[PDB]
């Protein structure tokens, strides 16, 4: 199975530990998230690994944050995407289990290292377990936004805004 | 200050206690689900809708485990919204996410942890600044 | 496998469910306040002197916040509580420690994760070895 | 203020995050537990914390191990103590306000460092506020164990326990 | 400029504060070695960055591994590249004067962080100065290997070597 | 045990010294270079090809600043050169790399240290296993 | 044996590694460096450990900071102390070998890990060769500096810089 | 710039290399050592005397491995000499410490690698600040 994470600049190291256990256990891993602890944003990985799991190139996506709000709020806001925020192992499996969601967002500054490696390993051992419930509350939230062309595999969606940036535009 | 509220069957019960918690501290809040909704995808869609369609910013969605509100809201575009377990995130969602809306699940987070929670989220202010530059990409998916 | 069970009044709630649970899944229960204790201090105790009497090894107090049913039932020598909001600590405070009994805060931590973290406790077997001196060294205490 | 701090070495790093902050804030900082990560004894630093506290070198004490369970233990069993395990800022505060905790336990490894920095800052600011009712469960508490003055004060209560470490009886 | 960097899991921490410092610098950084600590093999990493120089897709390369030995080897043996393995200033700065090295090696385990941003900043800031006594050295060195149109470009030149780790083949 | 050793003007001195000091240590010096070599690249190559003919596994080549030999030197399919300026690296790359060869650079490590380096160099033995896929994959390249 | 070592607030994590090798290996280790990585100043720990080594509490120390000048210096301007400062394996040697040197310093920030561990296993493997001419050495050196009673073993030494520092007369 | 150097048989070679280096450079030398000091705690003291003792405040020791010239100089009340063998310490110590003199050891570090390691200390003016605390410290101790 192929697993795609992301991370912002934040939580690299904890997303360095997740890879690693994720090696460790046998998966292979597609790294978008950012590399070094530069200042970045989160939308940017957020959206590349939700486009990994939506055109078939990861099974599973995995982002990670300061509190995995944005990281994981971008990667749901892509078509395919069903995007678990989860800090507990509690609501990770009821996500997998029963809106089969296929990204899993968690906050790596605010749960321990040992909870993470948890989450993700209850995230990824549960299964999808089908009913006319649960699959109608998906086909509901499948079915939420409207499809944007311009969005879907584009690289340069974020162009505009990058170059704000390097302007000096969203100066503090 | 405004507060949107809304539930499911599932998060019925809290967001009742937290109605009557918040009007005591002389909140104005506004409850789409006087009934309980369907499910957690009518009760998120509906406090976004009012919300996005008034003068609030700040939003609480009770459903089970909370990631069922936030998952669905957020396919909205330009809407934002927040599991919360914890009360870091309570406050950081707020000042540095356009944090339009949290979601607590009641099967999740005690009664008296949601109410810490909120508080810190409804006292929280967006920060703006760099901040922006994320809120701008997320408002321009679907 | 045998389970105590103890709580104040504020923990009651959630001990009559989880007792409902542990009974459905085929647990032998000895609950030592089938009404609510006083106080924490009360129904910790009891559950402890139950526990280090009774050939069992796994025992659940309720109470408000958790803390309080810990910080009581530790001062027991050879009492070793843990207090238990998240999934990680629910089995790593049993194979690590002696966990003799995990305290739940039900204004902490909702229903549906209680269960988990319950189980997680109750299917977890202590690890011995070079865990024992850190054990050794807690039963020595007051 | 003086606030004690001690860990084992599983959380050595957590600990230091907490001493700089603690410092920055205006503390005077006592630190007790293991200085490295090398494999140490959670029992060892609670009670080189609780006594700082107990006998009043140190106003307050904080301890940390993996999930904070053993050392917040061993902090709690000693005369003067009152030890609180919180991973929550919700409990840590009714901790402080309601039964004047002295010393304060978190689980390095579980809570990340933003909100353990949140959970410590949450305990301090609070104050204990005394009322007939916890004044009442604090006396109980205060009286359910039966004093070792063997233990009292006594650095080397857990040599024992470390020749036989030292001779291999804790194999794993 | 675009500075492309890569290196094996015992070095990626110090890769990262590097990437950090390029960035800062006003670099475009293309980092191409491992992105977390999962046990790895440096030519893989020397490979890509090598070819990122070799094509135009950077204008220098970084490698970094425990002693630099074995990316800055694997760095230098594709076409085009010229690699120098420096674990100091002095002879970082001949590098590039005199033998217009345009890929820099360094032992991320040997050389202490402080010391690994003056190597980078000084090879950098370095301009190669031709004289008829280096242009005939640097001639004869793009001239000793044999090109392989086979590794050329070629990112499964390895697999064969991928595919007996994966059996077990280089057990210890 | 075989050491085959050679320079150009600016690392013929310190190979004097070393040959001199490797002689009275009982090892069997092959002298690529008994005159100085026009330049490095002739010096570390011709140290290669007498070391990939011979029986010997390891080597030391004098220059300047060391990088140049090992520039030119690992252009050499099969071969594998390494920079050495500290005791560390000395030993490590013989266990862990192929290490056919060492390069001091007489303009940047003192004598002494040269000593030390070349001596740990020639005390350490290749581990093989793991190290062998890296080895493999560079007895590959160009 | 005993070991105590010391660090300023830069090195503090390269000191960890150190005492966790010592422990490894058997020594006893007096660990008197900031515990943390909260500015302060190397003098302090400079001194403690130069009087551990000085008063017999501890046979040899190591002490470290950025580039190890400053604490290394520190510990040499005790009595009864010979400090060596050595980034590299050979000198270290020496400074054991020859001169008996009682304290090693290390720059934690210019020197990598693996080369820091190989130099104190030098150090400490290394044994003191007398001879009439390193005898005559030693003896001169221990002979320069005056003896102040006013510093030796005293704890409040440095109040009154520290005093100054509260005030921020130090300011930048 | 006035620069002080002084050496002993060990670094007397190299010391004489920098002195006309040094003088090329527009530099003005005074050395302590025009005959080679009978060892290095000679040397060195000569070197911190006649630093202490006159307007300069840069100074180089040569000797065989540069730690016995700073391990006798530093015992010197007021005295901060540092061993100087890469190119970091080389500034940082004159910019954080008072570096009032640098040891190089000749069997330890290369002439060129030298000539950088004295340039990049000749260059650097201490920042005084928040180092003045540590730098006041150490005057303070024998
Ligand atoms: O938690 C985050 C977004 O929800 C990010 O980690 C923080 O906003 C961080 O400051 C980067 O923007
Ligand atoms: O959490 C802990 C004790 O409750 C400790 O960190 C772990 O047991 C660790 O393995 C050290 O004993
Ligand atoms: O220095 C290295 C290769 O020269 C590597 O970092 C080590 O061999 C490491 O063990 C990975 O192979
Ligand atoms: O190297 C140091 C002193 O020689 C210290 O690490 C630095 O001066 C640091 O800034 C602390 O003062």
């Amino acid at each position: 199975m192929i697993i795609a994470i992301g991370n912002d600049h934040i939580v690299t190291m904890q997303k360095i530990e997740i890879s690693n256990m994720l090696k460790d256990m046998g998966y292979t891993v597609i790294d978008e998230g950012t590399y070094d602890t530069h200042r970045t944003h989160y939308p940017i990985y957020g959206k590349k690994v939700a486009e990994d799991v939506a055109d078939g190139r990861a099974d599973l996506g995995i982002v990670m944050c300061g509190t995995g709000i944005g990281i994981s709020t971008a990667a749901d806001k892509n078509e395919g995407i069903r995007a678990a925020m989860c800090d507990d192992v509690t609501s990770a499996v009821y996500a997998r289990e029963q809106l089969n969601a296929n990204v899993l967002g968690i906050g790596g500054a605010v749960v321990g290292v040992h909870l993470i490696q948890d989450i993700v390993k209850a995230y990824l051992d549960a299964t999808y377990k089908e009913t006319p419930e649960n699959k109608k509350l998906i086909d509901k939230i499948d079915n939420i936004a409207k499809p944007n062309p311009d969005q879907k595999d584009n690289p340069h969606f974020f162009d505009a805004e990058l170059e704000k940036w390097a302007e000096g535009v969203y100066h503090d | 200050m405004d507060v949107i509220i809304g539930a499911d069957k599932d998060g019925f019960a809290m967001k009742e206690q937290v109605k009557k918690y918040l009007e005591e501290h002389q909140y104005r809040v506004a409850d789409v689900t006087p009934e309980p909704a369907e499910d957690f995808v009518e009760s998120s869609l509906a406090v976004t809708k009012k919300l996005l369609n008034s003068d609030a910013h700040k939003a609480i969605m009770f459903d089970r485990y909370g990631v069922g509100s936030a998952m669905a809201s957020n396919k909205v575009k330009g809407m934002v919204t927040a599991v919360v377990e914890e009360e870091n995130t309570a406050h950081m969602t707020a000042e540095h996410n356009g944090a339009k809306a949290i979601a607590i699940g009641t099967g999740i987070t005690g009664y008296d942890r949601a109410l810490v929670i909120i508080q810190r989220y409804l006292d929280t202010e967006y920060a703006g600044g760099r901040h922006q530059i994320r809120l701008d990409m997320l408002e321009k998916m679907i």
